[PDB]
């Protein structure tokens, strides 16, 4: 009867058990039906992501995601364990009420709590006060936390994300002449992304570096042994999170609304969150990316100003850490919504 | 271990502290 | 099953069930010892102890003894199986209100129990979320405004003067026409002349004057023994003492002072509906005419514009009661019990 | 009966709502 965690991506699901170092289970968040298997039975012709954006979207395969991560991975009775689930920032009333009754009425746990992703994942890094920039496969967030609590207002949405850059990837390597187009081409896409990628500190000098130099280049080996070269299109794929418009949006970059994020921010804690920069999400995994935000908030911040990018070896796993760690603890035993309010209440206890 | 976390966690303001602060929008 | 509704007066134990319209019980509250009897037994007759003082529980080895009396012999209900919710008194202390909560479910193993202030279910049991009460007991007077359901912590007043006190000032006015009452039994017959005789002034000055060149005030009273005695303008001095407490040798300002102090204590923008919905509600807002003296005296002090409405229900001794078992019959509220569980997983703070 | 308070409860804001409107203290 240990609590259980759940970290609910739009492109992993990590589940595990609360008081562990790490998820047991790291599995795609996909639903495969043929011409139902979840996860990694259904790598192995029609997938569907039940989470898009950092929003659950579909219930009926969140339901299967949900039942393979209870009783297929973590091996669990779901009647037996308080179960945590995380959410995006900004998830609707209704989502987080419906997520609530499907805990309670399908699966029926004794008790569930509900948290934002990147509130755990500034809890991870052992702090109450920060805000968390967390860049996933499915949406990118900032959102400031003031001992311990998000701030709504402040929070900004940037909807790019992991998904978006590899597509981005698939495009510009045709320039060179490869052709990566289908489901299958775009996950070796996403692993040339994950091993040569990198965020430039100078987007128009590294530029001018690849024009004039074979400096930036690296070879990749694909699964049928032919070898490709890439250059610019390291750095032109994630310089997309500074500059939305490379693929035509009209967003500020994520320099831009962390820092519109912080201005949104009641003035006497601004101090703070300058000084505590969480990073966390698969996305924020490039090289080179602490150093450009470092140097993209210095800009944009006042000149007597202390700035700080925290950036975890392990932040691709943050927000289940912070889960792990935050239902681990004694005096949060209390917080956990049981089945018998829920009787009492209905989903509304949620809030 | 984060009993670094536990530690700031027993020592955080209130929310209504905090709205009445101006740091927080309230919940309606 | 069904919610227990249990009004812990410092004089009277208001004790039943939620949803009915009335308290099942009402008994003393007060522990008889050797020379151990709780309640209506130990009025029979030998050290009486009060458990309360003026709102607050104080002697916690006798309040599990009321409490015990209250669920095991007046309302013959097993304590194990029923919601409980419990009064308080304004600005109760922490630890207080903790010890309270921790004897309910280690003591009593109450399923689930909730604490509500006197003076906002008086403002329910009226019909209203927003008003202020003039609560006046046995052992405490206390201002309390409430806005939108919360009271307002800061703004309450206290004056710790109330039906007790009133008693024991007639009793030393009594004697001026020769009567002497002095025994705790004798204080008793004292508390019934107070309850049936007393009355307070319009225009205390004048009172007095139509007192003194004329007998039109006079009223008489049957005794045990039955003597016939009379009394004047001991009628309204004795209650006059709430909106005059020096009578009886306090600093403390008058009622009429404290409300409108504690709407003073309140954003600007709340006072009106304040003087609009002035609950009054204890015993001791029983004397005929208190009502008309609060609504001449809250007139003089308030913007001249202001509209002034003293509410006074027939059933104000038991008001809280009343607006305690109205409260926990809400379906609405059901959530709010804080349950054994609740409890096992925080210990007593989770009563805050 | 009563059913009149059900109504007003519903109706009733936030204690945030309030402590921000200036009408609550916190509470430390
Ligand atoms: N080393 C890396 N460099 C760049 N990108 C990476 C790296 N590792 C993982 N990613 C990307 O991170 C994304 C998955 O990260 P993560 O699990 O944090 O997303 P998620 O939690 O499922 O999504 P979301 O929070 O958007 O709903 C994938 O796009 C993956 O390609
Ligand atoms: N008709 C009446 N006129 C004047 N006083 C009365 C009347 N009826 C009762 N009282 C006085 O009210 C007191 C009991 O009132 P109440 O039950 O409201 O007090 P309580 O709830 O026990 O005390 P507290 O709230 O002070 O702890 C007694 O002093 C009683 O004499
Ligand atoms: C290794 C791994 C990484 C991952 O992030 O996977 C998640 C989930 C996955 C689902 C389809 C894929 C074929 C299945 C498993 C790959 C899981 O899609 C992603 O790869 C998608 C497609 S490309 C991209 O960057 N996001 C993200
Ligand atoms: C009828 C009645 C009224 C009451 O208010 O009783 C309560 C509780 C009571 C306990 C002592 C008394 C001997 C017992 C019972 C009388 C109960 O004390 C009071 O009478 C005290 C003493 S004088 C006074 O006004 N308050 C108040
Ligand atoms: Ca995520
Ligand atoms: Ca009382």
């Amino acid at each position: 009867t240990t609590a259980l965690v759940c970290d609910n991506g739009s492109g992993l699901v990590k589940a595990g058990f609360a008081g562990d170092d790490a998820p047991r289970a790291v599995f795609p968040s996909i639903v495969g039906r043929p011409r139902s298997y979840v996860g990694d039975e259904a790598q192995s012709l029609t997938l569907k992501y039940p989470i898009e954006h950092g929003i659950i979207t579909n219930w009926d395969d969140m339901e299967k995601i949900w039942h393979h991560t209870f009783y297929n991975e973590l091996r669990v009775a779901p009647e037996e364990h308080p179960t945590l689930l995380t959410e995006a920032p900004l998830n609707p009333k209704a989502n987080r009420e419906k997520m609530t009754q499907i805990m309670f009425e399908t699966f029926n746990v004794p008790a569930m709590y509900v948290a934002i992703q990147a509130v755990l994942s500034l809890y991870a890094s052992g702090r109450t006060t920060g805000i968390v920039l967390d860049s996933g496969d499915g949406v990118t967030h900032n959102v400031p936390i003031y001992e311990g609590y998000a701030l709504p207002h402040a929070i900004m949405r940037l909807d790019l994300a992991g998904r978006d850059l590899t597509d981005y990837l698939m495009k510009i390597l045709t320039e060179r002449g490869y052709s990566f187009v289908t489901t299958a081409e775009r996950e070796i896409v996403r692993d040339i992304k994950e091993k040569l990628c990198y965020v430039a500190l100078d987007f128009e000098n590294e530029m001018a570096t690849a024009a004039s130099s074979s400096s930036l280049e690296k070879s990749y080996e694909l699964p049928d042994g032919q070898v490709i070269t890439i250059g610019n299109e390291r750095f032109r794929c994630p310089e997309t999170l500074f500059q939305p418009s490379f693929i035509g949006m009209e967003s500020a970059g994520i320099h831009e609304t962390t820092y519109n994020s912080i201005m949104k921010c009641d003035i006497d804690i601004r101090k703070d969150l300058y000084a505590n920069n969480v990073m966390s999400g698969g996305t924020t995994m490039y090289p080179g990316i602490a150093d450009r935000m470092q140097k993209e908030i210095t800009a944009l911040a006042p000149s007597t100003m202390k700035i700080k990018i925290i950036a975890p070896p392990e932040r691709k796993y943050s927000v289940w850490i912070g889960g792990s760690i935050l239902a681990s603890l004694s005096t949060f035993q209390q917080m956990w919504i049981t089945k018998q309010e829920y009787d009492e209440a209905g989903p509304s206890i949620v809030h | 271990r984060k009993n670094v976390l536990q530690l700031k966690l027993q020592q955080r303001r209130t929310r209504e502290e905090l709205v009445s602060q101006g740091i927080m929008p309230p919940l309606k």
